[PDB]
């Protein structure tokens, strides 16, 4: 879906290396 | 916005005062505190509205936690450290400055032991040096065993239960941030949810919803500053950014103990109170809830939000080079749409 | 641009002189007039780029057509005939106007028996009227078998070659076009190529390449009038339309015999020469060819083009209504990108 | 991809009613 496609949301933070922690 | 200042116990006066605080051209109304028992708390957070948290519990065994301890505990890993001469610690992209030849970043980012950190941070001190650093780094298991200690005591029963409650995805990360008195933060949104929790010092928060986009002026999404706001809060250029003359924020004062929910596209805003020794908070990024099924019309902010961010993204692939997205964009709408 | 007017054969005289021709703000150039064996033609058409072709005989058998001959012959099927008291009959697209209810046309369509045009032209002569009419409708099976048989002698193995060797998909349609002296087409730009084949009188083409959409102004996607200048070429608004005072054509005057190969994209004016009696043609649309598999940077303009038709398309489809494009793409760019 | 989505081209042209002559 066209929508469903634009709306997709990313997940970009303010942080240069992510993780989990374990 | 942040009401008066609250009264600490056994008698130990105010927090904090207003002088502390820094001065800005738009007004503020306060976040709501609450006890997490509160069902308006509840309703809040269900409804992606922020509201400041009194007792979660959430991070209480990292209440202990100052330079000292860290030092002694946390291993002998690597923490990215930020080093400015301006208060302003603006965030950027690092991979997106090949992008942007001609964006010179005010902040430095190395690498460096805990130890190192407070050396250099004990330095600056004592030799009266303008320098500001800020620490900030995700937490893993390179720590050392009695930090880890301290994070499984964190209020992993409570916030599991938000994370279900409200359809959240993953926990991705957990930001150890460590600054100076003064640093700032500036205006920025998160593509995650953020319950962010205090654990020394005290932090000014200015949030503003995300239907303010049309006032906060983001960078465009392939310059190394995606996110954040172009407004220079201590001098804002009302010629190129008018509608910053609109803004309305919603503020609050978090200290330890307090956790704040910083829902997913509100702008943010923090700052280290003036005079108020070191600030340390570790924030709990969590994915946002899947796109819904049946979108329904007419969309939220966010939605809309969401929709442009996209639009730049996709024009940036199309056309083969991100700076080729601003002449596209306004050849379709000048004359046309304007 | 179109240079001297053409010498008749037998010493009849020029087909037409400058006075016929309208007046408007920007200079032109001519376009190329070659024989279909010339090598500079096949390379022009190659190039997507217009030319006009002498000696085709595409359509050689349509040359004996007039009013008396198409009554007797083109059969009792419905025509479409549109009814302006203006020179400028504007096309629009009837289905898009549900989106625009602010939409008033300057021009209607009726339908009508081809003696029923024929009578309603003689009527507006003989008293005098200002009414205009043009009659646009595409040719099918329904017409009488005389015009089967013309339309069966077509060069279609010339233009059958053309098709292929510039990788074109189908044929789609074929419009009759019959017009009253003076009457004007508008600036637009049609999503086919097209090879425009003159029968009868003479008509004034200017063409514009798609580098100036930024000069034309198109409406919306949305608007019943996508596709069509905003320009009003009588009356430029240079205020709202500051570009279109760099304009710049390519201009020719096709008569009876002449083809002019319109390529995709490129903007085109039709105007029926003034004081030059009724004229007929029929146009040839093919689809263009698929867009190619590794696409090649830079982008050409009428890529880029199609690009922004489908960011519209695409906004109005995510938005859910097609008003909120302009507000939307507005947010994105201002003190963004401009 | 998305290039190709986009630069996709559509084929409207100035005409009420469209159709093959035959
Ligand atoms: O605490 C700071 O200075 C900055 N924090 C954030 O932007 C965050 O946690 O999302
Ligand atoms: O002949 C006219 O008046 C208009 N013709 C066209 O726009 C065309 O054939 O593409
Ligand atoms: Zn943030
Ligand atoms: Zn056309």
């Amino acid at each position: 879906d066209i929508a469903a496609l634009l709306i997709a949301a990313g997940a970009d933070v303010n942080a240069h290396a992510k993780g989990a922690f374990f | 916005g942040s009401g008066e200042p609250r009264e600490e116990a056994g008698a130990l006066g105010p927090a904090w005062d207003e002088s502390q605080l820094r001065s800005y051209s738009f007004p503020t109304r306060p976040i709501p505190r609450l006890s997490q028992s509160d069902p308006r708390a509840e309703e809040l957070i269900e409804n992606e509205e922020p509201v400041v948290l009194t007792d979660t519990n959430l991070v209480y065994p990292a209440l202990k936690w100052d330079l000292e301890y860290l030092q002694e505990n946390i291993g002998n890993g690597d923490f990215s450290v930020y080093s400015a001469s301006t208060h302003k610690f603006l965030y950027y992209d690092e991979k997106k400055m090949a992008n942007f030849q001609n964006f010179k970043p005010r902040s430095n980012r190395e690498e460096m032991k805990f130890h190192e950190f407070v050396e250099k941070l004990q330095d600056i001190q004592q030799r009266g040096g303008e320098e500001r650093l800020y620490l900030q780094q995700t937490l893993n298991d390179t720590v050392g065993r009695k930090i880890v200690m301290d994070f499984l005591g964190f209020n992993w029963n409570w916030i599991n239960k938000q994370q279900g409650k409200r359809g959240w995805g993953q926990l991705t990360s957990n930001l150890l941030l460590i600054g100076m008195e003064g640093n700032v933060t500036p205006a920025h949104y998160d593509e995650q949810q953020n319950f962010f929790a205090q654990i020394k010092g005290y932090k000014r928060c200015i949030l503003f919803p995300p239907d303010q986009f049309e006032c906060l002026y983001p960078y465009p999404v392939h310059h190394p500053c995606d996110r954040q706001s172009q407004v220079d809060f201590d001098n804002p250029d009302y010629e190129r950014f008018p509608n910053f003359q609109n803004v309305v924020g919603y503020e609050t004062v978090v200290g330890p103990g307090d956790v704040l929910y910083i829902p997913m596209y509100w702008w943010h805003h923090i700052e280290s109170l003036l005079n108020g020794g070191i600030t340390i908070t570790v924030n709990f990024w969590y994915k946002g809830a899947p796109t819904p099924k049946r979108i329904e019309y007419p969309l939220k902010a966010h939605q809309k939000v969401a929709i442009m961010r996209n639009i730049e993204k996709m024009l940036g692939e199309a056309l083969g080079n991100p700076q080729e997205v601003g002449p596209l964009l306004n050849t379709m709408i000048k004359g046309r749409y304007n």
